[PDB]
RNA sequence: CGCGGGGUGGAGCAGCCUGGUAGCUCGUCGGGCUCAUAACCCGAAGAUCGUCGGUUCAAAUCCGGCCCCCGCAACCA
RNA sequence: CGACUUACCAACCCGAUGCAAACUGCGAAUACCGGAGAAUGUUAUCACGGGAGACACACGGCGGGUGCUAACGUCCGUC
RNA sequence: CCUCCUAAAGAGUAACGGAGGAGCACGAAGGUUGGCUAAUCCUGGUCGGACAUCAGGAGGUUAGUGCAAUGGCAUAAGCCAGCUUGACUGCGAGCGUGACGGCGCGAGCAGGUGCGAAAGCAGGUCAUAGUGAUCCGGUGGUUCUGAAUGGAAGGGCCAUC
RNA sequence: UGCCUGGCGGCCGUAGCGCGGUGGUCCCACCUGACCCCAUGCCGAACUCAGAAGUGAAACGCCGUAGCGCCGAUGGUAGUGUGGGGUCUCCCCAUGCGAGAGUAGGGAACUGCCAGGCAU
């Protein structure tokens, strides 16, 4: 009872953090090639112009602004590119 | 780890030669494989060799 | 410090209005009695509530 | 159902088509009819129609279910494409595989001057 | 395709005026026959597997699918994958001819027949039937069998219920009891 | 209290570290040799692995706790 | 070889109740990103270059972790 | 290093805070074309049962995803089969993310391939872990240099240990 | 123009499920038969081919049904931005935003293009 006792954690882990996420809002324009959102798994779909890569990073493939909507008959959301 | 390192190198004569891993034991037959060779420009068979 | 402690007894956070214990098939002055005994046991204010339609 | 698993089946292609923006001859195989047409990208517009359930295209047909009624059907829809102006087009076999009486369609519109 | 003939012919007048449908295409037909063995011994000896399946091949006529195990199970010592069993789907023309042969030569062979369950119609008017011995085809070759294969047999249906599927059976003059 | 282990027939130990199944000795039982016993000889059975719950198709085994038994440490003022 | 009950334990489903940071068939306020429009602000913005210091923080309010819904405790976010 | 929560509905955010995993695997578990759809339970059925294979139904993805958890996934990213090497070479508009080193996404262009009738898809795997900078050296190309000249040694550049 | 049917969509449950009924001239489906083209890790089941006798049985289409699923106010309540206040680990006031659930109720979709059939 005079100082302590003492006992060890198990824990104490985790990652850094990835910076997931809408990086490019409804109504922003992008140019060509710009990253729209970096997600886990087609969470956002690729509407028109929109290119989806390997991490499911959703890229406008033309010059436009950028446009959410739901869309399909699972009420899904759709990031499409409206011509600009 | 369990695999080991080897290169395929061309069979145009060219030298150049991919690298790739091999699971040495569960496939102990050699790796033939027909890959772009940048200098004869032309998919060419490439076969196995070791590092 | 070194981490978290150990579970030692399992509370129920309670928020004023929470119908604690409900009884039954009992007259209404012995429910007093009984709920004023287990009342004393507890540690937040109560009262006595009846059933109604709505 | 059949006709279910047929949906499932083109729904691929049709939307990869869709979202490519190419006109659309979709193609639909009945045990007694064979139905053409060519639809505009957008899916709300058909530009063409040929069949074999109309008299023009029936009256030269034998059995308006096989082979021979597939190629003339295709014949006649790739002609009206060709005198629309359509060109180019893009092939939907909705499911059905491409065998048989689809690909004599196929290949008649393909000679009659349908690009695909 | 003689009880195909048959059906054709009396039986579909029989079941008309028996249930009085509105529709010819409402009676009752039958959809398919598999045969099955499960060679739950092919885990030790593969072999047997490919001996049962020559001896289904020849009660059929028809060369058998095998089939492996859906999902391992310890209780049985089967990993996913590995073939414990072997069946054939006849249909049409071999589905008569094999209907035939059993009706009219393989269930009088049985040892000791009294007559087939009219319990064994599983609620819908599918009919499952276990044979325990190989030797009551002639197909097999009796001094050759090596071990008793039995197998199982299903006639699957058209019929909604138990009463129209034993009443198309029992029209085939089908050993009931 | 921290850290390293251990729980396996009636007793003492393996096995387990490499998840597909539990052995050895003594003991116990039955018979045999002996007038009888001990020793001895010949046969047999016996534990489903501390325990809870997971993982896994499968747990003595892997895992997390829980219970009990040892060992080291529990210091500087 | 062959069958009864109960004293009880209780799965599924139906109905009625609650609870959850690692539950969501719902879901704000704020904050944030983008666009347009006035007014206001000594350009308050960005880029480039010269020079730094600083990288021991403290309390108070709001949302929290930890602690005993203890600490002028400790660790965070925002003022 | 990866996943969830704390984390206060953009990003980010600490603790000796609460939970789990990684130091790989695969020549196919990759590409493409064609095809298919799960768990569980009930009923009937030779050995054979609670759990083996067969048939029907209810169910609805409560399954699967090579390995953790999350987010996804029916057009399947889940399950079979054919042919295969794009698990290509040189670039790369534009972004995202970092103090920086660096890391990631990427249409499109050129060459040459695979699959498909074709549209088209393919520069690895449903995604996020599976890893270490520099130096010093080793191996193979490269006549770039090669201390008088011609070579060579060595060094450089490219691939790689 | 009317109505039925087939195809491609719009939209994504006021649109789905259940239950009852109804349709075969046309369409569609079941159907008949496999030198064939093509095919099953067996099976003309499915895919495919050559057809058309029969039946709308199943499926599908349509109609009617509230038993569900679904949508759903007004009001109140919870929360909450800013500014204050209290016996302050929780609240209250001024002002702005204002749900979720539930209630009344709605609800058996609607709609475009082309083709065919019938009555015109
Ligand atoms: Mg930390
Ligand atoms: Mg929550
Ligand atoms: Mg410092
Ligand atoms: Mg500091
Ligand atoms: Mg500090
Ligand atoms: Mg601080
Ligand atoms: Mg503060
Ligand atoms: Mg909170
Ligand atoms: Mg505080
Ligand atoms: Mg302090
Ligand atoms: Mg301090
Ligand atoms: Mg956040
Ligand atoms: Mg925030
Ligand atoms: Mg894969
Ligand atoms: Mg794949
Ligand atoms: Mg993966
Ligand atoms: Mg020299
Ligand atoms: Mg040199
Ligand atoms: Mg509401
Ligand atoms: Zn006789």
């Amino acid at each position: 009872a005079h100082k302590k006792a003492g006992g060890s954690t198990r824990n104490g882990r985790d990652s850094e953090a990835k910076r997931l996420g809408v990086k490019r809002f409804g109504g922003e324009s992008v140019l060509a090639g710009s990253i729209i959102v970096r997600q886990r798994g087609t969470k956002f779909h690729a509407g028109a112009n929109v290119g989806c890569g390997r991490d499911h990073t959703l890229f406008a493939k033309a010059d436009g602004k950028v446009k959410f909507e739901v869309k399909g008959p699972k009420n899904r959301k759709f990031i499409s590119i409206e011509a600009e | 780890g369990i695999r080991e390192k080897i290169k395929l190198v061309s069979s145009a004569g060219t030298g150049h030669f991919y690298t790739t891993t091999k699971n040495k034991r569960t496939k102990p037959e050699k790796l033939e494989l027909k890959k772009f060779d940048p200098v004869v420009r032309q998919h060419v068979i490439y076969k196995e060799a070791k590092i | 410090g070194k981490g978290k402690g150990n579970v030692e007894y399992w509370v129920a956070l309670i928020q004023p209005g929470k119908v604690l214990y409900e009884m039954d098939g009992v007259p209404e002055e012995l429910a007093r009695e009984a709920f004023k005994l287990a009342a004393a046991k507890l540690p937040i204010k109560t009262t006595f509530v009846t059933k109604t339609v709505m | 159902d059949k006709k279910s698993a047929r949906i499932r089946r083109a729904t691929r292609a049709r939307r990869k088509l869709q979202e490519l923006g190419a006109t659309r001859l979709v193609v639909h195989r009945t045990p007694r009819h064979i139905y053409a047409q060519v639809i505009a990208p957008n899916g709300s517009e058909v530009l063409v129609a040929a069949s074999t359930v109309e008299k023009a295209i029936a009256e030269q047909l034998k059995y308006t279910g096989n082979k021979d009624a597939a190629a003339a059907v295709g014949k006649a829809v790739a002609e009206r494409a060709l005198e629309k102006g359509i060109k180019d087009v893009s092939f939907d076999r909705s499911g059905f595989q491409y065998h048989g009486r689809v690909q004599a369609l196929a290949d008649a519109a393909r000679e009659a001057g349908l690009q695909f | 395709a003689k009880l195909h003939d048959y059906y054709k012919d009396e039986v579909v007048k029989k079941l008309m005026t028996e249930f009085n449908y509105n529709s010819v295409m409402q009676v009752p037909r039958v959809e398919k026959i598999t045969l099955n063995m499960g060679v739950g011994e092919a885990i030790a000896d593969k072999k047997l597997l490919d001996n049962a399946a020559a001896d289904l091949a020849a009660i059929s006529g028809q060369k058998p699918l095998i089939t492996k195990a859906r999902k391992s199970v310890a209780g049985f010592k089967i990993r996913q994958g590995y073939p414990i069993g072997c069946k054939v789907t006849l249909r049409g023309e071999r589905m008569w001819e094999f209907f035939e042969r059993l009706i009219t030569i393989a269930v009088p062979r049985i040892r000791d027949f009294r007559g087939l369950s009219a319990k064994s119609f599983d609620g819908r008017g599918n009919y499952s039937m276990g044979v325990r011995e190989q030797i009551i085809f002639p197909e097999i070759d009796y001094d050759k069998v090596d071990r008793v294969r039995g197998l199982d047999i299903t006639i699957t249906t058209t019929a909604k219920s138990d009463e129209e599927g034993r009443a198309l059976l029992a029209a085939f003059d089908f050993p009931f009891r």
